[PDB]
DNA sequence: AATTCCCCCCCTTCGGTGCTTTGCACCGAAGGGGGGG
C-alpha cells in the first residue's frame, strides 16, 4: 500500500451527482453489485462528505457497459505526482510514428488495494428511478480508473510487466496515461497488429491513430481576379486580426484602397505595389510561425470553432496567439443531424491528439452552451479520460480559420 | 421502541467545542407539553437526565403538527450545526406520481416517532444536552440528553434514511415483485397481488419493520383509495393534486404575492395552461415583505385566467412502460411555454411550464430549446428516458438556424405539429452586399469621463447625420449609430460598423431584448427586406 | 418576534469573473415562496 495525501490546504471532492437515463442506472447498478461482491468498492453511509459524479458508456463496437467516474476534482487535488507517472514525462518518439493502438489496461488496476486513509475521497452515488430510494453510496477499496494516482502506484508493475516485451522489441514506443496504453510503431501496417496481439497475450499471460497524417492548416487568403471593396475589407480585417499571430504583416497598402465612403459591391482594381504587398503577405502565411515552443509548467488550452456544413477548427496552445497546434476537424456524411455528437467526437479526437503529442489533456473552451453539454454529453462519450472544459458564451467575429 | 442497528459514528469539526447557548423564556402553554413528552420519552430512554458534568446547553421548543393536537418537540441546534461535520445527503429529488405504474394493490404506510426510533452516536450524545425551563420560574429546570437522533440537527435526515434503507434491504431482496417507494418515513408499497395476499404481504412488512423498533401505527396506515401519498390524492387508475386552495383577498402585499406564486407554481405540474409572469413581475424592485402592492391590469387578468384553469378537476394518469413518451409544446407568449407529457392522446401524464428569461437578448428558437432541455432533463429524472417532441416549429426554420448558428444546438428526436402561434425567426441578415443598395458606414464614440458622445453615419451618396447622445457609452453609441442607419435607410441597406459588440448582438437574430435600444433596432430590422451588416476595423 | 433540519422546484437580487470597448454579459449563491418528511 502506497500512501496518498491530497495536496496541502485542500478539502476533497464534494461534487453532486447528475440524473441518468433507465439503461445506464441499470448497467451501473448490475455492475456495482459484481464490483462489490468481488470486494473492488464498500457500501458507506453519509458521514462520508465526499462525493464524485459516476455513469456508464458502451465503448466503440463493445456492446458492454462500463463504469465511468469523473475524477477530474480528485485529479485536481491529489499530490501523488512525484512519481512522474508516466516512465519520464512524454517519450518524444511517438509522435513521429506510422501507427499508434490504443489499448485499455484500467482493469490490472483493480487488483491494487488503495490506502486507506485515501478511500473515503473515493465515494459515489447511484440515484434512482423516479426517486424511489436514496441513493447508494458506494467507496473504493481498490485503485479506480480515472484517478491520475492510480497509473502512478501500478508504475512500478507497469514496468515490470513490459520489460520482457521492450527489451525484445526496441523499436517500439511505449507510452501510458490513465488506463491507455499507446503503442507506437514504424513497422508494416499488419505488422503492427501482429505486434500488438503478441503485446495482447504478453499482458494476459502476466496475470489505431496515425500521427504521421496530422497537418496544421495555414491560415490562407482568397485568391479572386476581380476585387470588390467587400473583398478588400474583409480581407483588410483577416490581415489586421493575423498580424497578431504573424508579426511583419504590412497590410498598409491595402488599407489606401480603403479610403473614402464607396459602394460594396463595386470593383476595385489593386495597384501594383498593392498586388505586391499582398503576394508578400501570403508568403509570410504559408511558414510555420516560429518564437513558439511548449512549456511543461503551463497547462494546455483548446479552443473550438463550428464553421457550419460538419466542419470544426481547433487551435491547441498555451498564451494568445502563439498556437501550438492548428487544425480542422470535418464529419459531415449528411451533417449527421447531431452538433453535440460533432462536438464530442472532435474532443476526443482533440484530447488524443494532445496526450500523444504533449502527453497533457488540454483544457477546452467549448463553443456551446452549458445546459446541453451537460444534458447530451454522456450519451458519446467513448473515452476512460474527461478532460477540463469551460464554456463560451461570446460569438467569435468573421472566422479566419474557415 | 429504540431501533438495534448499528449508529452512525459523528464527530464535531476539528478544533470546535459543543454549544453554551441559554434556553430562552417559553410559554406555560408549552412548557406543559415538553414536560409532557420528556416525561415519555425519559421513560422509553429516548432522552437521559445529566447532572452538572455536561457544560453544554441548546434552547428547545415545540410546533403544532398536521394533528393540531400532538406537539413536535425541535432543538435550535444551529451552533451545534455549524460545528458538527459535513454530511451527504443520500436524498436526490422528490418522487412524483406520474412516474408509478398501475398497481392492483396498493398501501402506504408511516413510521410511528421516526427520528426518536434510530440511536444515536454515544460519543456524540453530550453535545445535545437540553433544559426543560420550569413552570413560572424557580427550581432550575431538567436537564437532558438525546439518546436518539433530534429533530432540528442537521446530520438526522440522512442517518435516519441510510437506517430506513439499511432496515428495509433484507425485504426487498427476498420480494422483488413489489414496489416499495421510500421517502424518509413514508414508505409506498405497491403489488399486483390479489387484496387477501398483498394484506398479508403487507403485515410481514410491517413485523419486519417492528423487529427493528420501527412502529406503524393503525392510524397512519391506509388500506382503502384515495391515498394520500406525498401531497397527492391516488386513486386506481388516476392522480391529483391535494386541494389547492389560492387566496381571495382584496389587498396584496408582497408576501401575497409570493405565496400566490409559489401556489401557482406548485399547481402548474398538472393543471394546464398556468401563467405566473405577471403575477411575479410586481415583485421586482419592492423591498419590504408587508409593503402592500397594488394589482396592475395585466396582473388581474392572469390572476383570473389561473383561477378559471383551477375551477374544473384535472387528474393525470400513471406511467406505461409499454407505450412511448410524448412531450407536446406550446408558445404562450412574452417568452412563456407550456408542456404536457403523455402518452395517450389527452390523457396527460403530467403538465408544466417553462418561463425562466436567460440572457439580455434572445429569440424564439433559443427558448424553445431551453424549455426541450429542461423537459429532457425532467423527463430522465422521472422516468429516466427522453420523450419525443411535439414542437411548434417548422423543420426548415430549425435546420436554418442550427445550420447558420456558432454555436452546437441540438434537439432531440421531434416532428412539427401545426399549433399557433408558431415559432419563427423574424428577419435574416444577407450572406452577400445588396447590389443596388445604399451603403451606410457608422461610427459611434463616447468619451469615458463626460459620459457624453456621438453616433452618425455617412453614406455613399453624400448624406451624413450626427446625433450627440448623452449620459452613454460607446457600445450604447454603436448601437445607435446602427439605428440612426436603419431609421434612413430604404428598404434594403448595407451597414458597414467598427462595433463587434453590436455586430455579435444583432448577428444571434434576437426578437426580445431586456435594452429598449435593442427592441427598437429590433422592429426596424423587421421592416426591412435585405439587410448586409458588416465589420471594419477602425 | 418567533426562533429547528434535510430534499426538489420557481422567481428576484447581488456579487464575482472574464474579455474588453474597465461596460457588459453570464452564472452561481442567497433571499422569498410552494411542496414533502
Ligand atoms: N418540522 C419538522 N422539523 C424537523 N424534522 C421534521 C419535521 N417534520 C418532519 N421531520 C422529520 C422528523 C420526523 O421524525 C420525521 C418523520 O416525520 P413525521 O412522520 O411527520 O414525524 P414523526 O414520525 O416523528 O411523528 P408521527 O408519530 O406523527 O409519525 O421527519
Ligand atoms: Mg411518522
Amino acid at each position: 500500500t502506497v500512501p496518498v495525501k491530497l495536496k496541502p490546504g485542500m478539502d476533497g471532492p464534494k461534487v453532486k451527482q447528475w440524473p441518468l437515463t433507465e439503461e445506464k442506472i441499470k448497467a451501473l447498478v448490475e455492475i456495482c453489485t459484481e464490483m462489490e461482491k468481488e470486494g473492488k468498492i464498500s457500501k458507506i453511509g453519509p458521514e462520508n462528505p465526499y462525493n464524485t459524479p459516476v455513469f456508464a458508456i458502451k465503448k466503440k463496437d463493445s456492446t458492454k457497459w462500463r463504469k465511468l467516474v469523473d475524477f477530474r476534482e480528485l485529479n485536481k487535488r491529489t499530490q501523488d505526482f512525484w512519481e512522474v507517472q508516466l516512465g519520464i514525462p512524454h517519450p518524444a518518439g511517438l509522435k513521429k510514428k506510422k501507427s499508434v493502438t490504443v489499448l485499455d489496461v484500467g482493469d490490472a488496476y483493480f487488483s491494487v488495494p488503495l490506502d486507506e486513509d485515501f478511500r473515503k475521497y473515493t465515494a459515489f452515488t447511484i440515484p434512482s428511478i423516479n426517486n424511489e430510494t436514496p441513493g447508494i453510496r458506494y467507496q473504493y477499496n481498490v485503485l479506480p480508473q480515472g484517478w491520475k494516482g492510480s497509473p502512478a502506484i501500478f508504475q512500478s508493475s507497469m514496468t515490470k510487466i513490459l520489460e520482457p516485451f521492450k527489451k525484445q522489441n526496441p523499436d517500439i514506443v511505449i507510452y501510458q496515461y490513465m488506463d491507455d496504453l499507446y503503442v507506437g510503431s514504424d513497422l508494416e501496417i499488419g505488422q503492427h497488429r501482429t505486434k500488438i496481439e503478441e503485446l495482447r497475450q504478453h499482458l494476459l499471460r502476466w496475470g489505431e491513430l496515425h500521427p504521421d497524417k496530422w497537418t496544421v492548416q495555414p491560415i490562407v487568403l482568397p485568391e479572386k481576379d476581380s476585387w470588390t471593396v467587400n473583398d478588400i475589407q474583409k480581407l483588410v480585417g483577416k490581415l489586421n486580426w493575423a498580424s497578431q499571430i504573424y508579426p511583419g504583416i504590412k497590410v498598409r497598402q491595402l488599407c489606401k484602397l480603403l479610403r473614402g465612403t464607396k459602394a460594396l459591391t463595386e470593383v476595385i482594381p489593386l495597384t501594383e505595389e498593392a498586388e505586391l504587398e499582398l503576394a508578400e503577405n501570403r508568403e509570410i502565411l504559408k511558414e510555420p510561425v516560429h518564437g513558439v515552443y511548449y512549456d511543461p509548467s503551463k497547462d494546455l488550452i483548446a479552443e473550438i470553432q463550428k464553421q457550419g456544413q460538419g466542419q470544426w477548427t481547433y487551435q491547441i496552445y498555451q498564451e494568445p496567439f502563439k498556437n501550438l497546434k492548428t487544425g480542422k476537424y470535418a464529419r459531415m456524411r449528411g451533417a449527421h443531424t447531431n452538433d453535440v455528437k460533432q462536438l464530442t467526437e472532435a474532443v476526443q479526437k482533440i484530447t488524443t491528439e494532445s496526450i500523444v503529442i504533449w502527453g497533457k489533456t488540454p483544457k477546452f473552451k467549448l463553443p456551446i452552451q452549458k445546459e446541453t453539454w451537460e444534458t447530451w454529453w454522456t450519451e458519446y462519450w467513448q473515452a476512460t479520460w474527461i478532460p477540463e472544459w469551460e464554456f463560451v458564451n461570446t460569438p467569435p467575429l468573421v472566422k479566419l480559420w474557415y | 421502541p429504540i431501533s438495534p442497528i448499528e449508529t452512525v459514528p459523528v464527530k464535531l469539526k476539528p478544533g470546535m467545542d459543543g454549544p453554551k447557548v441559554k434556553q430562552w423564556p417559553l410559554t406555560e402553554e408549552k412548557i406543559k407539553a415538553l414536560v409532557e413528552i420528556c416525561t415519555e420519552m425519559e421513560k422509553e430512554g429516548k432522552i437521559s437526565k445529566i447532572g452538572p458534568e455536561n457544560p453544554y446547553n441548546t434552547p428547545v421548543f415545540a410546533i403544532k403538527k398536521k394533528d393540531s393536537t400532538k406537539w413536535r418537540k425541535l432543538v435550535d441546534f444551529r451552533e451545534l450545526n455549524k460545528r458538527t461535520q459535513d454530511f451527504w445527503e443520500v436524498q436526490l429529488g422528490i418522487p412524483h406520481p406520474a412516474g408509478l405504474k398501475k398497481k392492483k394493490s396498493v398501501t402506504v404506510l408511516d413510521v410511528g416517532d421516526a427520528y426518536f426510533s434510530v440511536p444515536l452516536d454515544e460519543d456524540f450524545r453530550k453535545y445535545t444536552a437540553f433544559t426543560i425551563p420550569s413552570i413560572n420560574n424557580e427550581t432550575p429546570g431538567i436537564r437532558y440528553q438525546y439518546n436518539v437522533l433530534p429533530q432540528g440537527w442537521k446530520g438526522s435526515p440522512a442517518i435516519f434514511q441510510s437506517s430506513m434503507t439499511k432496515i428495509l434491504e433484507p425485504f426487498k431482496k427476498q420480494n422483488p415483485d413489489i414496489v416499495i417507494y421510500q421517502y424518509m418515513d413514508d414508505l409506498y408499497v405497491g403489488s399486483d397481488l390479489e387484496i387477501g395476499q398483498h394484506r398479508t404481504k403487507i403485515e410481514e412488512l410491517r413485523q419486519h419493520l417492528l423487529r427493528w423498533g420501527l412502529t406503524t401505527p393503525d392510524k397512519k396506515h391506509q388500506k382503502e383509495p384515495p391515498f394520500l401519498w406525498m401531497g397527492y390524492e391516488l386513486h386506481p387508475d388516476k392522480w391529483t393534486v391535494q386541494p389547492i386552495v389560492l387566496p381571495e383577498k382584496d389587498s396584496w402585499t408582497v408576501n401575497d404575492i409570493q405565496k400566490l406564486v409559489g401556489k401557482l407554481n406548485w399547481a402548474s405540474q398538472i393543471y394546464p395552461g398556468i401563467k405566473v409572469r405577471q403575477l411575479s413581475k410586481l415583485l421586482r424592485g419592492t423591498k419590504a415583505l408587508t409593503e402592500v402592492i397594488p394589482l396592475t391590469e395585466e396582473a388581474e387578468l392572469e390572476l383570473a385566467e389561473n383561477r378559471e384553469i383551477l375551477k374544473e378537476p384535472v387528474h393525470g394518469v400513471y406511467y406505461d412502460p409499454s407505450k412511448d413518451l410524448i412531450a407536446e409544446i406550446q408558445k404562450q407568449g412574452q417568452g412563456q411555454w407550456t408542456y404536457q407529457i403523455y402518452q395517450e392522446p389527452f390523457k396527460n401524464l403530467k403538465t408544466g411550464k417553462y418561463a425562466r428569461m436567460r440572457g439580455a437578448h434572445t429569440n424564439d428558437v433559443k427558448q424553445l430549446t431551453e424549455a426541450v432541455q429542461k423537459i429532457t432533463t425532467e423527463s430522465i429524472v422521472i422516468w429516466g428516458k427522453t420523450p419525443k417532441f411535439k414542437l411548434p416549429i417548422q423543420k426548415e426554420t430549425w435546420e436554418t438556424w442550427w445550420t447558420e448558428y456558432w454555436q452546437a444546438t441540438w434537439i432531440p428526436e421531434w416532428e412539427f405539429v401545426n399549433t399557433p402561434p408558431l415559432v419563427k425567426l423574424w428577419y435574416q441578415l444577407e450572406k452577400e452586399p445588396i447590389v443596388g443598395a445604399e451603403t451606410f458606414y457608422v461610427d459611434g464614440a463616447a468619451n469615458r469621463e463626460t459620459k457624453l458622445g456621438k453616433a452618425g453615419y455617412v453614406t455613399n451618396k453624400g448624406r451624413q447625420k450626427v446625433v450627440p447622445l448623452t449620459n452613454t457609452t460607446n457600445q450604447k453609441t454603436e448601437l445607435q449609430a446602427i439605428y440612426l442607419a436603419l431609421q434612413d435607410s430604404g428598404l434594403e441597406v448595407n451597414i458597414v460598423t467598427n462595433s463587434q459588440y453590436a455586430l455579435g448582438i444583432i448577428q444571434a437574430q434576437p426578437d426580445k431584448s431586456e435594452s429598449e435600444l435593442v427592441n427598437q433596432i429590433i422592429e426596424q430590422l423587421i421592416k426591412k427586406e435585405k439587410v448586409y451588416l458588416a465589420w471594419v476595423p477602425a
